[PDB]
């Protein structure tokens, strides 16, 4: 009979700097075997100091994107103040808790500064729970992502690896590598790649275009 | 008497005196003057406390990237209309995505509070709201009253004190639609200086000022940013 | 404007403000504010009358109870 | 006494105080005019301008309900438009239950039953309010119905509220609205009105006017400026 | 909307029900009339004036059949009474859809009387202004019984309600007994209605009805014209 | 629903229905109490009856658990009702948290449910005051009372009833720290107050004691007349 | 000869909520004083008897370990306002994992103040103070029966409350200390108190920007008492 | 014309009322009036 869920595609990544943090994702949105639109970015502008992304089903993203954005306000309102990165993720996960019994087929994934200047990625579960990490990839092919960036990121398996923290350019060189490499790969994957970068300035983006099979 | 107890009950001229006396804490509350000019609305407020060691209390107050408002009565049914004003905000940006006509909105503030003026034990709103915004159409100054009657002007003010303050808007008000921020702004304090006792008048902690601008978001400047406004401006004539 | 005839009266005043801000009155109070601003420049003993005296005047006439009443707005 | 608090007592000599009371409030509203003519309804509505800090556009006494029903009030405003916004929410019942726009007829007597609802019970009070309902069909039309406080209606080929009512329509009488085109009752809508409300009553006034017909091509709309800037020509004509 | 919640009838400082102390004299500004059980069943008479000659008398009726075997009668006005009526009414029906049986007259005045007392008590409404009479011959034996506005009730052997009732009730003190037949109840229930009766006593200034163990019913102005024939 | 207010305001700021209620605490019988060290001790003054029928369904001295004994005065009909729900109350604790139940927690229930019952909607308020004795866990025993409005309040000892503040003057005129030296010591204390305010010292007294360990114990009416026996022996050779 | 509970006065205010304002003059006097070292605040117990325990009655009372309260007037009352204060404080932690601003709590029992009615009784005849430190540091402030709220610096409720304004005025300045603040409490304390001042008349309790909420007892208390 | 009201005294009336009533009795020395001005919110000058 009538089937509410349908898969969207899409894959998010997030990575945690010393003073930055980097969230990127591709900008195809499709389902089934066709392309809707070949423009679609998950880059989300919460605060200055906060980017989302989304994942999974696209109209719980909306959805919970444009509610988000209520509740932003409503502190606001109530505190004469911003919400922080932590009080971000301590809300979404009671309000993604909040339909336990018909939960959003959604993946999400918080970066974004903290009250000193550094990076943070909170990745959540489709139901409300979450930790804080320093990388996690969100979508189809973050199983093709995440031993990547355990390998280069978190020197794992490797024998006299020294320890130099991640500059922000062998990040962004990183990042559009390793979207390539999954774009050879996983059929979801994008034809153009926004970057969201949050620095102690501001919200730079840049776009990257990809192959587009 | 007796026809003075409840607001089902008419008078005998037809003149319901308890949202006669609703009008009263209105008149009560302190001065404050709203005015626009063709592409900037301005608002200023007064502030009072009660002991010297007191904070002044605050009547301005932010409802929306493009709407603020004003207060002139008690803080409790300011409050009351107020989380009712900024919840018909944000689910009507919920529904269509869009910002609000502020007419549109005022027409339901109108509805909303005319509900309690007819039934029984029901008191009305004793507030005194203007309202600052921008439709398409430009700025919007609006005025409330208890009965529910809201007017659209040019430049209004209310509180106590206040008919002098219109004497001096009816005088200056063709200068209105053409002077921009730096000194419509030292109008509007023109406005405030005439409504005080003849020693005091703008001690930098006692007045606020609200402006909407035609690309600058609403934005409330107290007791410090007010400075840079504040000076420049006359001594009072005796 | 009629009975503020007899009194020193100086060009300060504004009987369309006045009026305006003076509703629901007779001939008897709008006297009464006439006579009520025709004392207190006595007693702070001054010669002709001002704007501010009549506004006093207006509320001597309105003679509202006082119950210590500053906590609104 | 004690007779005349509640709208659930009868006097002593059979009626009710509380009706009579807001019938009181209505003559204190300025003055509502409206006839309708050969081939169409026109409103007549002059508006008292206050202070010269209103905006001209303000708090208008004139209504539109439906695309083709209009309405002008006297009494209370607020309460006015209450009324207007139950009725405007009435023809959309009509028209989603129904298919069709709603005759006056029908629409009138809904809205003069929701007016008498409020003529019975201790727990609210009688509208300060009265107005004039009227409209233009192709199957059936021109219409002009007017609603007291107390949930009568009539038909009219012509009526007048507000405070010199007999002073309105002592005049309405002199005109024959059973075959002018609404063209120069624009301009006799205007100087009956002219006629009223003197300089020495008012500082200043507003013309307002209303208009309906197949000549509207039957929805409702509000006069052209040039047509009332001609009937401001007609104004002076009261000098002789 | 909603009603007002609160009694409006409160003990006197004499402790006393005011309201049911004037309802009990709008009761005896009723009309007259008058029931006598007789060893095979109740004769149940009334007086109907029409104040002029245009109403019709065959139009409305003050004799009321509640079931099969159960007629009413009253003393006092007319619109409270059908209220009750039809909720006796119902009341039978909802006896009879459980117990597939005819109701016991007295089970029927219980709820009737709990339905008086119920409504003298509660909030906003004035207590009712009739007296009845209820008869009926269930397993046999006859039965009449009496209410009251306040909601008691009574088993009267024969009584009379409405005007005069304290002159009518020492005429059948005088003139009822224990052995008489239906027929003798009526000629002396005719016989106490000219007690207290206007000048003329036609076949449609009362209205009488009778139970017998055949079951509860209504005369015809032709048979009361025979027994106000021959009669007084 | 009936929904009006009741208990408003008055003009000088009093809540005339609320100290109308505590006139009807002051026209009740007298009940007094105070506590041991190690025995808490507490009686009722004025049976009175007719002295010719029954009498343990006018016992005005209830438990609510093993613990807690109460007693009270005012008008008796509101008062058991309170004396219920304070029963599911006290055992939903042990529903909840395992240990029996503080008295300090019962008596804020009470007061707490006083109070909203004052704020509630067409509701007179309750016309009763109680005296809550409770020898807690880890035996520290004490008291309380409850005003009507709702105000829980320790005491070492305390009177109420018709006739309360003579017998109040008495027991502070008369407390000491050996005056709770022996347990049958309080006991004459006792016996000693209501002895001198309830005038005719015969069967009219109600006692009932806890050793902070035990239940309730009701004495007979023999150590009435032994107690009051050498309490007026104790008198007649200090005279 | 009886109004409604809603009812207007021709001098156009109310007549309830201002008779409320009357009747908190009757409670126990109370003092606070916000200092940038933290936030001291004192109060009276009104002791009537000897057999009463005096520390079973109170004033003081936390809402959090960064937030405590004082309380005039009536006070069976207050206990459903506090109630409502504490479970206002860990809904926001609960759905922020943070503390609610002095502010923002001061508003939300300022919000439930005036919502008596006829539908779904009587305003509240209490007068609260509020000590707490943010991030913005020390806080003071002070609600109304009416529900309106303000910030002091100094504030002090009760019955010599006008009388205590006036003899504090003076002592305030900008750059107080705690230790000097305390004293000067309660020299105004022992100034305008009716019995005796012992270790038992009184209780204080202070809030820190370093320590969470603290309040004293018989030990650490007398020091000021035989140091005033 | 004059329409004079008489209301309860604040404090300082009171005070001073106590001082009317107050001085021509022998009293102890060191007492205090403004204590029982502060016992006496809502009172009259015939109750002082």
């Amino acid at each position: 009979r009538f089937s509410p869920y349908v898969f969207n595609g899409g894959t998010i990544l997030a990575i945690a700097g010393e003073d930055f943090a980097i969230v990127a994702s591709d900008t195809r949105l499709s389902e089934g075997f066709s392309i809707h639109t070949r423009d679609s970015p998950k880059c989300y502008k919460l605060t200055d100091k906060t980017v989302i992304g989304c994942s999974g089903f696209h109209g719980d993203c909306l959805t919970l994107t444009k509610i988000i954005e209520a509740r932003l306000k409503m502190y606001k309102h109530s505190n004469n103040k911003a919400m922080t990165t932590g009080a971000i993720a301590a809300m979404l996960s009671t309000i993604l808790y909040s339909r336990r019994f018909f939960p959003y087929y959604v993946y999400n994934i918080i970066g974004g500064l903290d009250e000193e200047g550094k990076g943070a990625v909170y990745s959540f579960d489709p139901v409300g729970s979450y930790q804080r990490d320093s990388f996690k990839a969100g979508g189809s092919a973050s199983a093709m992502l995440q031993p990547l960036l355990d390998n280069q990121v978190g020197f794992k398996n490797m024998q006299n690896v020294e320890h130099v923290p991640l500059s922000l350019d062998r990040a962004m060189r990183l990042v559009k590598d390793v979207f390539i490499s999954a774009a050879e790969r996983d059929v979801y994957t994008g034809d153009a790649l926004r970057i969201c970068i949050v620095t102690k300035e501001g919200i730079r983006e840049e776009t990257v275009s990809l192959r587009k099979d | 008497n007796q026809y003075d107890n409840d607001v089902t009950v008419w008078s005998p001229q037809g003149r319901i005196h308890q949202i006669e006396y609703a009008m009263e804490a209105v008149k009560q509350g302190s001065a404050t003057v709203g005015l626009k000019s063709k592409t900037h609305a301005v608002l200023v407020a007064l502030k009072r406390a009660q002991s010297e060691l007191a904070a002044h209390q605050k009547k301005i107050l932010h409802v929306d990237n493009h709407i603020g408002i004003s207060i002139a009565g008690l803080t409790a049914d300011a409050r009351l209309l107020c989380n009712f004003m900024r919840q018909e905000c944000l689910d009507s940006r919920f529904v269509f995505d869009r910002p609000l006509p502020v007419s549109r909105l005022v027409s339901l503030i109108g509805s909303k509070t005319q509900i309690p003026t007819q039934r029984y034990g029901r008191r009305p709103y004793g507030v005194g709201l203007l309202i600052a915004g921008y439709d398409d159409m430009g700025p919007h100054i609006f005025q409330t009253c208890p009965s529910a009657n809201y007017f659209d002007c040019r430049a209004m003010s209310i509180g106590a004190r206040s008919q002098s303050a219109r004497t001096y808007l009816e005088r200056h008000m063709s200068e209105f639609m053409e002077c921009n921020l730096n000194e419509l702004v030292k109008h509007g304090l023109r406005a405030l200086r005439e409504t005080l006792p003849a020693e005091q008048d703008l001690t930098t902690k006692n007045v606020s000022i609200g402006i909407v601008g035609k690309d600058l978001e609403f934005t409330i400047y107290d007791d410090d940013d007010v400075s840079p406004f504040l000076e420049g401006l006359e001594e009072r004539p005796q | 404007q009629i009975h503020s005839r007899k009194m020193n009266v100086s060009p300060d005043v504004n009987y369309e403000e006045l009026a305006r801000c003076t509703d629901d009155f007779n001939g008897a109070q709008c006297k009464a504010v006439c006579v009520e601003a025709g004392m207190i420049a006595l007693r702070r003993g001054a010669t002709e009358l001002t704007h501010e005296d009549y506004m006093e005047g207006i509320l001597e006439v309105q003679a509202k109870k006082k119950a210590n009443l500053q906590y609104y707005a | 006494t004690g007779y005349d608090l509640s709208a659930s007592t009868f006097s002593p000599d059979g009626r009710v105080f509380q009706v009579e009371y807001a019938m009181k409030a209505v003559e204190n509203s300025s003055t509502a005019i409206g006839i309708r003519c050969k081939d169409g309804v026109v409103f007549g509505v002059e508006k008292l301008v206050l202070s010269k800090l209103y905006e001209e556009g303000s708090n208008k006494r004139l209504f539109n309900v439906d695309r083709h029903v209009g309405m002008a009030v006297a009494g209370l405003l607020a309460d006015a438009r209450s009324l207007a916004d139950i009725a405007r929410e009435e023809a959309s019942n009509f028209r989603s239950n129904f298919g069709y726009n709603i005759p006056l007829k029908h629409l009138a007597d809904r809205v003069a039953m929701y007016v008498h609802a409020y003529t019975l019970y201790s727990a609210v009070r009688p509208f300060g309010c009265s107005f004039m309902l009227g409209s233009y069909s192709v199957n059936d039309g021109a219409q002009l119905y007017m609603i007291d406080p107390s949930g009568v209606s009539y038909g009219y080929w012509g009526c007048a509220i507000g405070k010199a009512r007999q002073a309105a329509k002592t005049e309405i009488e002199k005109l024959q609205m059973k075959e002018m085109t609404c063209r120069d009752i624009v301009k006799e809508v205007a100087k009956i009105i002219y006629i009223v409300h003197d300089e020495v009553k008012d500082k200043a006034f507003e013309l307002e006017l209303s208009w309906v017909g197949e000549l509207t091509n039957g929805r409702h709309e509000i006069v052209p400026k040039d047509i009332r800037e001609e009937a401001e020509k007609y104004a002076k004509e009261s000098l002789k | 909307e909603r009603g007002y919640s609160f009694s409006l009838t409160t003990f006197s400082p004499s402790g006393k029900l005011v309201q049911i102390e004037y309802a009990l004299a709008a009761v005896a500004g009723g009309a007259p009339s008058v029931g006598i059980k007789a060893a095979n069943g109740v004769v149940l008479a009334t007086e109907k004036k029409q104040k002029s000659i245009l109403y019709d008398e065959r139009s409305v009726h003050k004799v009321e059949p509640i079931t099969k075997h159960i007629g009413l009668v009253y003393s006092g006005m007319g619109p409270d009474y059908r209220v009750l009526v039809h909720r006796a009414r119902k009341l039978a029906q909802q006896y009879y859809l459980v117990y597939q049986e005819p109701i016991p007259t007295a089970q029927l005045v219980q709820r009737v009387a709990s339905v008086m007392q119920e409504y003298t008590q509660s909030g906003g409404v004035r207590p009712f202004g009739v007296s009845l009479l209820i008869c009926g011959w269930n397993e046999g034996r006859p039965y009449l019984f009496q209410s009251d506005p306040s909601g008691a009730y009574f088993a009267w052997k024969a009584t009379a309600m409405g005007k005069n009732y304290v002159n009518g009730k020492t005429f059948l003190e005088k003139r009822y007994n224990e052995d008489l037949e239906l027929e003798d109840a009526i000629h002396t229930a005719i016989l106490t209605l000219k007690e207290s009766f206007e000048g003329q006593m036609t076949e449609d200034n009362i209205e009488v009805g009778i139970c017998n163990e055949a079951g509860f019913r209504r005369l015809t102005p032709t048979e009361v014209k025979d027994y106000l024939a021959a009669i007084a | 629903s009936y929904d009006r207010a009741i208990t408003v305001f008055s003009p000088d700021g009093h809540l005339f229905q609320v100290e109308y209620a505590q006139e009807a605490v002051k026209k009740g019988s007298t009940a007094v109490g105070v506590r041991g060290r190690d025995i808490v001790v507490l009686g009722v003054e004025k049976k009175s009856v007719a002295k010719l029928q029954d009498e343990r369904t006018v016992r005005k001295i209830c438990a609510l658990d093993d613990n807690v004994c109460m007693a009270f005065a005012g008008l008796t009909a509101d008062a058991r009702i309170v004396i219920n729900r304070a029963r599911v109350e006290c055992q939903s604790h042990r529903l909840t948290v395992e240990d029996p139940v503080t008295v300090e927690y019962i008596t804020r229930y009470i007061a707490s449910l006083k109070q909203r019952y004052t704020q509630s909607n067409g509701r007179r308020p309750f016309g009763i005051s109680a005296l809550i004795v409770g020898f807690d866990f880890d035996g520290t025993p004490r008291l309380y009372q409850t005003d009507p409005s709702g105000t829980y309040h320790a005491w070492k000892a305390n009177a109420i009833g018709r006739g309360a503040k003579s017998v109040r003057e008495f027991l502070e005129k008369n407390y000491t720290d050996e005056a709770i030296e022996t347990d049958d010591l309080t006991i004459k204390l006792v016996i000693k107050a209501l002895l001198e305010v309830v005038q005719s010292g015969g069967k009219n007294i109600e006692l009932a004691v806890m050793r902070r360990d035990q239940s309730l114990k009701i004495l007979n009416p023999e150590e009435i007349e032994k107690y009051v026996a050498e309490i007026e022996k104790e008198k007649e050779e200090n005279e | 000869y009886d109004r409604g509970v809603n009812t207007f006065s021709p001098e156009g205010r109310l007549f309830q909520v201002e008779y409320a304002i009357e009747a908190i003059k009757l409670g126990s006097t109370a003092i606070g004083i916000q200092t940038s070292e933290g936030v001291c605040l004192a109060v009276e117990k009104r002791i009537t008897s000897p057999l009463m325990e005096p520390s079973s009655i109170e004033k003081i009372v936390e809402i959090d370990a960064h937030i405590g309260c004082a309380m005039s007037g009536l006070i069976a009352d207050a206990k459903t306002l506090i109630d409502k204060a504490r479970v206002e404080t860990q809904n926001h932690w609960f759905t922020y994992n943070e503390t609610m601003t002095v502010e923002s709590v001061t508003q939300a029992v300022s919000n439930l103040a005036l919502q008596f009615g006829e539908e779904d009784s009587r305003p509240f005849g209490v007068a609260l103070l509020f000590g707490g430190v943010d991030e913005k540091g020390p806080q003071l402030f002070h609600m109304d029966p009416s529900g309106t709220f303000v910030q002091c610096d100094a504030r002090a409720i009760g019955s010599a409350s006008e009388g205590a304004q006036s003899s504090l005025q003076e002592v305030y300045h900008k750059s107080m200390t705690l230790k000097e603040a305390i004293k000067s409490s309660l020299i105004i304390l022992k100034q305008v108190m009716e019995e005796k001042l012992n270790a038992t008349n009184i209780e204080l309790a202070t809030v820190q920007p370093g320590q969470n909420f603290h309040m004293f007892t018989k030990e650490e208390l007398e020091e000021v008492i035989k140091d005033i | 014309d004059r329409k004079i009201e008489f209301s309860l005294p604040d404090l300082e009336g009171r005070t001073h009322i106590f001082k009317i009533h107050a001085r021509s009795m022998s009293v102890e020395r060191d007492i205090r009036f403004e204590l029982l001005a502060r016992l006496c919110p809502n009172s009259t000058g015939a109750e002082i």
